[PDB]
């Protein structure tokens, strides 16, 4: 094939280093006279060159046969010319969804033939390239090859490559603004709107302009039939979604079954609605073998069960159209879990995911929507370079509470309530005054550094008291120990006053759920309450009964 | 002209900084500034030769509905420190921030006629991304002196120095500081006298290409801690009044409170009034005396990182305290504000900086009571200073917002 009229890219090695020189090990006699058939070839086409003695670089090669086949191949160790290549830029910095893309007539799959020997190695470094067929034995200089193209498996090949070619069709790109064409690696996706005819027209003025570069595509008839199986999704005309998903039925499962079973899972996620991951997930935690066998859990089964009635039957998502504003809606699905679904016209969604993150120890419903809020958007900038508008299941009067109040600046663009239980809510508030006619425990709590020893009591204005020993916390325990027993004591109406920051700090964020099972319990106090005032002192000084606990 | 050459930090190499996705329509906006700037010669596309990256944004500007092009020179500006600061370094005035009106310039436009090191060009590479990964991003690189990078007015000084020179031995008494892009001009003139030398100083620039903003830096008065005034003073009240006082100890110098804690004894209400003593009325007084009088003991050390706090008080309200070593605040204030929290505190954070730049010569590392994702998806939305200060996300602790409420 070709060898492309192209300019070349400067390659360099990196600053202080010099080609590599390994030595080459003693091949047999198959080996050796395989890469000879190959090598001359290669040469014949001139991606190869002769070489002689005078070159100091080496890199060693070899020929593996093939599985079934009587083919061999010759592979080229190119790890140290990379560890002393220069480095370059990132090829592709993600890879369009199939979400983002505006849905075309007609679009063609083009792929070219021997990508990286159908385009030139920078002269000035070809002679580092250098590998050597060794003869039989030690005896006999080996033969001396270098590259004239890209090699494989060599550190800028993958770039200059696409380097390249994306200024090959910066040309027909030019005359063809109506044309859309998709590098994907070594790859070339060709929508446009023509009818069919002028299409197949098209595309091979562009089969052309390829060629009369180095580029050699495929004819009609030769190329790819949609639906397009891509990365792990189908392309049909007018929808796309994932690759089909078979969740294995089987009796025992081993931490190996369930990692894939999470994984075709989340890869479901993309727009099958609703699919979780949190129950099968647990069972990972603290993971033994790969292939030790782990038995579902009953919430498991259920997780695996309501997923299994999900994907009985098919999801598919249509394409984007920038003339249409893209609305986003999230629901709350359960334990921390929250889910989404994009779609521009009410229903036909254009994908779906799910959101679960533990973005902090305690944090509660409103803070986790907006932790949804905020990545729904970035994955909107990326994928539509626009963000959605939001329906969300929380009231615009709870939100505006919540945002005002909390220390930390906070913010959601456009959105609008939506009647979709569970509901956000704020689950229990502070007074922002002392409750009167309230009592006022004086809480405290401390713990011995060294005996990890602690006592955590209170001693109310109303000459009530207590303590208590706590077996191995710490003071942040002992602590969160204090207000819970004056929490415990006090019925509808308590005033606590801490000389913990940290209690406060972690209470006046309204946490409602938490890692802790203290905090956890502090909670249930908070809700079932009436009225809490809760203050904070320095300890250690003379305050209130602060030298009394 | 002959270029100057540049020396990367040593033992250290170009910014490899990854590009945020950009919303289409700054996309398209970026798309046709580089196309303009690239037929200039400004900036040329570049090969992946060039595995550099530094971010680019596109905002505003005060006032204006054409789109700016910002260049994110925040890692090339550290790994270049020597050159532009203890090299090329530009003196900060102290009389600056004496002046009775400093008025902001834009002279970022001065650098495009000089032509940058052909060696250093590389590290100036920036990304123009595309939506959904349609395509390669646009790659580019500088040919002349970009906006943005430090290195930039350390070199252009020199030609910055004859352009003002007249203007200078015409006018004794005004101040002329460059930071960066912009041009700080100060004079203790009368207003419309002040505004007028600048308009006069707007010319001058005109002859050499280069083509504002009003503060008043002598009027930037403390925010003097503040311990209330009242009749009826609770337990609640005072528990407060001690942590507060007690707090602005191990800060401020001669703080006191012994008779104060004195007046909180025993498991007492906090909703119960309690009358108070004319000694403990004092410490009131000698410390709010002392609250609004500076602290004694606090210098800037020219060789120590500033540190900008800000806190989110409540509608509008904001505070901010910039020091270099915690505690020790080199200065205090307050920021009040279609006005959204991102909004807000993103004007906050021009705001601090600019005084810093006036003040110090150098920009505080922000300290931010936002999500570094929310503040990453939003800051451009509202950014429109040239420069772009360095920050940290960070989670205000309960006290810190009263102790400064
Ligand atoms: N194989 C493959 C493949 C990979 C990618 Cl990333 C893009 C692609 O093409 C599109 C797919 C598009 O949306 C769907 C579509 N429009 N028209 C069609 N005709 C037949 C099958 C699918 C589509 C729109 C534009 C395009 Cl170019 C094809």
């Amino acid at each position: 094939s070709p060898i492309s009229p192209i300019e070349t890219v400067p390659v360099k090695l990196k600053p202080g280093m010099d080609g590599p020189k390994v030595k080459q090990w003693p091949l047999t006699e198959e080996k050796i006279k395989a890469l000879v058939e190959i090598c001359t070839e290669m040469e014949k086409e001139g991606k190869i060159s002769k070489i002689g003695p005078e070159n100091p670089y080496n890199t060693p090669v070899f020929a593996i046969k093939k599985k079934d086949s009587t083919k061999w191949r010759k592979l080229v160790d190119f790890r140290e010319l990379n560890k002393r290549t220069q480095d370059f830029w990132e090829v592709q910095l993600g890879i369009p969804h199939p979400a983002g893309l505006k849905k075309n007539k007609s679009v063609t799959v083009l792929d070219v033939g021997d990508a990286y020997f159908s385009v030139p190695l920078d002269e000035d470094f070809r002679k580092y390239t250098a590998f050597t067929i060794p003869s039989i034995n030690n005896e006999t200089p080996g033969i001396r090859y270098q590259y004239n193209v890209l090699p494989q498996g060599w550190k800028g090949s993958p770039a200059i490559f696409q380097s390249s070619m994306t200024k090959i069709l910066e040309p027909f790109r030019k005359q063809n603004p109506d044309i859309v064409i998709y590098q994907y690696m070594d790859d070339l996706y060709v929508g446009s709107d023509l009818e069919i005819g002028q299409h197949r027209t098209k595309i091979e003025e562009l089969r052309q302009h390829l060629l009369r570069w180095g580029l050699t595509t495929p004819d009609k008839k030769h190329q790819k039939e949609p639906p397009f199986l891509w990365m792990g999704y189908e392309l049909h005309p007018d929808k796309w979604t994932v690759q089909p998903i078979v969740l294995p039925e089987k009796d025992s499962w081993t931490v190996n079954d369930i990692q894939k079973l999470v994984g075709k899972l989340n890869w479901a996620s993309q727009i099958y609605p609703g699919i979780k991951v949190r129950q099968l997930c647990k069972l990972l935690r603290g993971t033994k073998a790969l292939t030790e066998v782990i038995p579902l859990t009953e919430e498991a089964e259920l997780e695996l069960a309501e997923n299994r009635e999900i994907l009985k039957e098919p999801v598919h998502g249509v394409y984007y159209d920038p003339s249409k504003d893209l609305i986003a809606e999230i629901q709350k699905q359960g334990q921390g879990q929250w889910t989404y679904q994009i779609y521009q016209e009410p229903f036909k969604n254009l994908k779906t995911g799910k959101y679960a993150r533990m973005r902090g120890a305690h944090t509660n419903d409103v803070k986790q929507l907006t932790e949804a809020v905020q990545k729904i958007t970035t994955e909107s900038i990326v994928i539509w370079g626009k963000t959605p508008k939001f329906k969300l299941p929380i009231q615009k009067e709870t939100w505006e509470t919540w945002w005002t109040e909390y220390w930390q600046a906070t913010w959601i663009p456009e959105w609008e309530f939506v009647n979709t239980p569970p509901l956000v809510k704020l689950w229990y508030q502070l007074e922002k005054e002392p409750i009167v006619g309230a009592e006022t425990f004086y809480v405290d709590g401390a713990a011995n550094r060294e005996t990890k020893l602690g006592k955590a009591g209170y001693v109310t204005n109303r000459g009530r008291q207590k303590v208590v020993t706590l077996t191995d916390t710490t003071n942040q325990k002992t602590e969160l120990q204090a207000i819970y027993l004056a929490l415990q004591d006090s019925g509808l109406e308590v005033n606590i006053v801490t000389d913990s920051q940290y209690a406060l700090g972690i209470i006046q964020a309204q946490p409602d759920q938490s890692e802790s099972e203290l905090v956890n319990q502090i909670i249930e106090q908070l809700i079932k309450k009436e009225k809490v005032y809760l203050a904070w002192v320095p300890a250690h000084k003379g305050i209130g009964g602060n030298e009394q606990v | 002209i002959e270029t100057v050459p540049v020396k990367l930090k040593p033992g250290m190499d170009g910014p490899k900084v990854k590009q945020w996705p950009l919303t289409e329509e700054k996309i398209k906006a970026l798309v046709e500034i580089c196309t303009e700037m690239e037929k200039e010669g400004k900036i040329s596309k570049i090969g992946p030769e060039n595995p550099y990256n530094t971010p680019v944004f596109a905002i505003k500007k005060k006032d204006s509905t054409k789109w700016r092009k910002l260049v994110d020179f925040r890692e090339l500006n550290k790994r270049t420190q020597d050159f532009w600061e203890v090299q090329l370094g530009i003196p900060h005035p102290a009389g600056l921030k004496k002046n009775k009106s400093v008025t902001v310039l834009d002279v970022g436009d001065a650098y495009f006629s000089v032509p940058l090191d052909e060696d250093f060009r590389k590290y100036t590479a920036f990304t123009i991304p595309s939506i959904n990964n349609e395509t390669p991003g646009i790659r580019y690189q500088y040919n002349v002196l970009p906006q943005g990078w430090k290195g930039s007015p350390a070199i252009f000084q020199s030609s910055m120095t004859k352009i003002l020179e007249p203007f200078r031995k015409q006018n004794p008494d005004i101040v002329i500081y460059q930071y960066m892009d912009d041009l700080y001009v100060g004079s203790d003139l009368e207003i419309g006298q002040h505004r007028t030398k600048i308009e006069e100083l707007r010319q001058h620039l005109l002859r050499w290409g280069l083509t504002g903003y009003e503060l008043h830096p002598d009027k930037w008065t403390v925010q003097p801690i503040v311990l209330p005034e009242k009749d009826s003073w609770t337990v609640n009240d005072i528990q407060k009044l001690v942590g507060k006082l007690n707090w602005a100890s191990q800060i401020y110098p001669g703080i006191k409170v012994r008779q104060l804690c004195k007046l909180l004894r025993g498991t007492k209400a906090l909703t119960e009034v309690i009358p108070l003593t004319e000694e403990a009325e004092l410490e009131l007084a000698e410390n709010r005396e002392i609250l609004k009088e500076p602290v004694h003991g606090v210098y800037y050390d020219p060789s120590k990182d500033l540190i900008a706090e800000i806190q989110k008080q409540g509608q509008g309200q904001w505070t901010y305290q910039i020091y270099q070593e915690p505690f020790k605040n080199l200065k205090t204030g307050k920021y009040a504000r279609h006005t959204n929290d991102v909004k807000q505190l993103t004007e906050a954070v021009q705001k601090i900086t600019t005084e810093s730049i006036v003040i110090w010569g150098k920009t505080p590392k922000f300290k931010l009571p936002i999500q570094k994702e929310t503040w990453e998806t939003w800051w451009t939305e509202y950014w429109q200073a040239t420069w772009i200060p360095e920050w940290e996300f960070v989670n205000t602790p309960p006290l810190v917002k009263l102790w400064y409420q």
